[PDB]
RNA sequence: GCCCGGAUAGCUCAGUUGGGAGAGCAGGGGAUUGAAAAUCCCCGUGUCCUUGGUUCGAUCCCGAGUCCGGGCACCA
RNA sequence: UGAGCCUUGAUGUGUAGGAUAGGUGGGAGGCUUUGAAGUGUGGACGCCAGUCUGCAUGGAGCCGACCUUGAAAUACCACCCUUUAAUGUUUGAUGUUCUAACGUUGACCCGUAAUCCGGGUUGCGGACAGUGUCUGGUGGGUAGUUUGACUGGGGCGGUCU
RNA sequence: CCAUAGGUUAAUGAGGCGAACCGGGGGAACUGAAACAUCUAAGUACCCCGAGGAAAAGAAAUCAACCGAGAUUCCCCCAG
C-alpha cells in the first residue's frame, strides 16, 4: 500500500490549503522527482455545467514556450485537464504559459454558464500531488 | 458577555478569565452568588491589582471545606426517630431537614444546601449513605439510622 | 401602566397598513418583563418592571447606576 | 410569473443515475369437467406525450413544446 | 440522530474480450529484499464468474506491448462520478437531567385588628408556560363600502364597441 | 442577627376655580374624489395632562456652493 515515496510526496505537498502560483510553481519544480522528464498537468473543476449541452466548450491555443499548439475539450464531470509543456521548463515562463491558457479559457465563457466560472485550479505532475493555484 | 471568574467554575476556568458567557448565565447565576464579575475595565484593573490575595482566601476556604468533610465523616452518629409502621414502612419521611437537625445536634450548624441524596428519600427503615458537598470537589459520606418510635 | 422603569418606554400609537394601504390605529407595546436584579452593594433583590432594552441597559451600566438615576428622578422602586 | 409531479401493452401500473421495453388484469387458443365455473398451459402487444441535442447506444441525461394536475405569486 | 463539508478506504459483472472494461487528461515505466511469484488460514460484497481485506512462512520476483473493442489495458498519476464505511469539522432535530431566570389562583411566617397587596421560609413546575416585535393561515365576531345603464313603468329577457 | 419594610411626630409645599392664547398625550366622522377602499376632510372637531404672562423654539454634527452666510421666532416675496 502506502510507500516511502508517496508519504514523502504528501509530506512535501499539503494540499488541504490553497497556494499562490509564485511559490506553487516552485512546489512543482521541487516535486519533479523521476528518472525521466515529466510533463506539467493542470486540472480545473471548471464551473460550466457541460452536463448542459449548450455549455460545451471547444478551443485551441498556441503557446510561445512550446511543449507548440494544444487543443482541449471539456468532459462530462466539467473538468479541464491540459498539459502545456515539460517540467524542466522554468517556473516563470510556465506561469505566463498557464496564464495564456487561462485567458483562452475566459474568452470562451458561455452565456448560459451560471455560477462561479472557475471553481478551482490545481496543478500536478506525472507523480506529484495537486497544488491549488491562486 | 465578557465576565471575569471569581471562582473555579466547572467548565469556564479558574479564578480570573475573560470568558464569553451567555447573558442569562452570567446575570442570573454567576453574578448573584459571588462567582464572576463583568469585564468592566475598572473591575479588570481592580481585580489585577489585588489578584494575589484572592487565591489565598480561596485556598484557605478549600482547606476548611476539606477539614469539614473529614469532621463530618468522623462524626457518623446520626439518628432520626419517627413513628413508623410495621414491615419496615416509614409513615412519613426523613428529609434533608431532619438530616440537618441531627448533624446540627452532632457537629457545627450544618446547613441543608450541602446535603445530597439519591433519587429516593429513604422511605423505608434502615441505614442509608448520605452525600455531602461542602465544596465543589468535597464528597462526604455519612451513615444514618432511623427509629420507628 | 406598561412603562419601562429604566428607559421610560411607553406604548406608542401607529397604523396597521394593509396591502391596500388601509390604515387602522394600533398600539406598539414595550417588551416589558418583571425581573429581580441582584443589587450587590446592598445585598438585595430589587424587582423592576423593565423592558428587554432596559435590561440590556442595566447590563451595560450596572444596577447601581440605574438605581442612582431612578432615585435621582424619583420613581421609587 | 415561480416550484413540483404525471403521460409506458386493451386497462392499470412497475422499470434503471442509460446496455432487451416489463408485470398483473383484460383478450384468444388449449387443457380439465357429463357440462360450466375456479384453477393449469401457451400466445400476442407498445411513436415508452412529442421534437432537437449528448452518447457508441436514450423510457431514462438534458434543451424546447402539448396536455393533465397540486401549491404559491400577481396594484397598467 | 439526520444532513452538509474535508480527508482515507471500498465502489463499477450487457456484447467480442483474458475478465466483475467507472469517465476524463497525462502517460511504460513502475511495484519489490524495509518481504515478489506462491503456499495453508477468517471474512466483506457478489451477477456465484469472481474482486478486496487480516494472520502464518517465503527472501526477487511481478505487471505490456496483444485477438477483440464505441471505449485499453486493468503499469502508474491527477480530478471527478453512483454507492457505502471510518475519522475530523460544521449546522439541525429530538430526548433526558439540573436550577438560577420565570410561573405558582400550593403551605407557613411577618407588615396586620386584613381571603388585597408586598416581603420571607418552603414545596411544585421550570427554561416550559406567558408576554413584546415581526410573520403565514383562519376570521360577517366587528367595520367601511360596492352591487351599471338603456328600457313604450320597473323587474325578467335582450342590448352596450 | 444586623438591616430593611412598616409606624408616629414636627416643618415645608400642593390640592380647587378660571375666558382666550401655548406645549404635549390620544384623536374622529360627515364631506370631496360627482360612486368608493389609496387619498381628502385633518392632526380639524373633541377628550386628557401640563404650565406662563406669554408659551414653545433657540446659539449649527445649519445652510450654501468652491463665493460665502452665521442662534431662535414673526411678516412680505420666492410661488401655487
Ligand atoms: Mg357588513
Ligand atoms: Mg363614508
Ligand atoms: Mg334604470
Ligand atoms: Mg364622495
Amino acid at each position: 500500500k502506502l510507500t516511502k515515496r508517496m508519504r514523502v510526496i504528501r509530506e512535501k505537498v499539503d494540499a488541504t490549503k490553497q497556494y499562490d502560483i509564485n511559490e506553487a510553481i516552485a512546489l512543482l519544480k521541487e516535486l519533479a522527482t523521476a528518472k525521466f522528464v515529466e510533463s506539467v498537468d493542470v486540472a480545473v473543476n471548471l464551473g460550466i455545467d457541460a452536463r448542459k449541452s449548450d455549455q460545451n466548450v471547444r478551443g485551441a491555443t498556441v503557446l510561445p514556450h512550446g511543449t507548440g499548439q494544444v487543443r482541449y475539450r471539456n468532459d462530462k464531470n466539467g473538468i479541464i485537464h491540459t498539459t502545456i509543456g515539460k517540467v524542466d521548463f522554468d517556473a516563470d515562463k510556465l506561469k505566463e504559459n498557464l496564464e495564456a491558457l487561462l485567458v483562452a479559457l475566459k474568452k470562451a465563457k458561455p452565456t448560459q454558464a451560471k455560477g462561479v466560472y472557475i471553481k478551482k485550479v490545481s496543478i500536478s505532475t506525472t507523480m506529484g500531488a495537486g497544488v491549488a493555484v491562486d | 458577555m465578557q465576565v471575569i471568574l471569581l471562582d473555579k467554575v466547572a467548565n469556564l476556568g479558574s479564578l480570573g478569565d475573560q470568558v464569553n458567557v451567555k447573558a442569562g448565565y452570567a446575570r442570573n447565576f454567576l453574578v448573584p452568588q459571588g462567582k464572576a464579575v463583568p469585564a468592566t475595565k475598572k473591575n479588570i484593573e481592580f481585580f489585577e491589582a489585588r489578584r494575589a490575595e484572592l487565591e489565598a482566601k480561596l485556598a484557605e476556604v478549600l482547606a476548611a471545606a476539606n477539614a469539614r468533610a473529614e469532621k463530618i465523616n468522623a462524626l457518623e452518629t446520626v439518628t432520626i426517630a419517627s413513628k413508623a409502621g410495621d414491615e419496615g414502612k416509614l409513615f412519613g419521611s426523613i428529609g434533608t431537614r431532619d438530616i440537618a437537625d441531627a448533624v446540627t445536634a452532632a457537629g457545627v450548624e450544618v446547613a441543608k444546601s450541602e446535603v445530597r441524596l439519591p433519587n429516593g428519600v429513604l422511605r423505608t427503615t434502615g441505614e442509608h449513605e448520605v452525600s455531602f458537598q461542602v465544596h465543589s470537589e468535597v464528597f462526604a459520606k455519612v451513615i444514618v439510622n432511623v427509629v420507628a418510635e | 401602566s406598561r412603562v419601562c422603569q429604566v428607559t421610560g418606554k411607553r406604548p406608542v400609537t401607529g397604523n396597521n397598513r394593509s396591502h391596500a394601504l388601509n390604515a387602522t390605529k394600533r398600539r406598539f407595546l414595550p417588551n416589558l418583563h418583571s425581573h429581580r436584579f441582584w443589587v450587590e452593594s446592598e445585598k438585595r433583590f430589587v424587582t423592576l418592571r423593565v423592558s428587554a432594552k432596559g435590561m440590556r441597559v442595566i447590563d451595560k451600566k450596572g444596577i447601581d447606576t440605574v438605581l442612582a438615576e431612578l432615585r435621582a428622578r424619583g420613581e421609587k422602586y
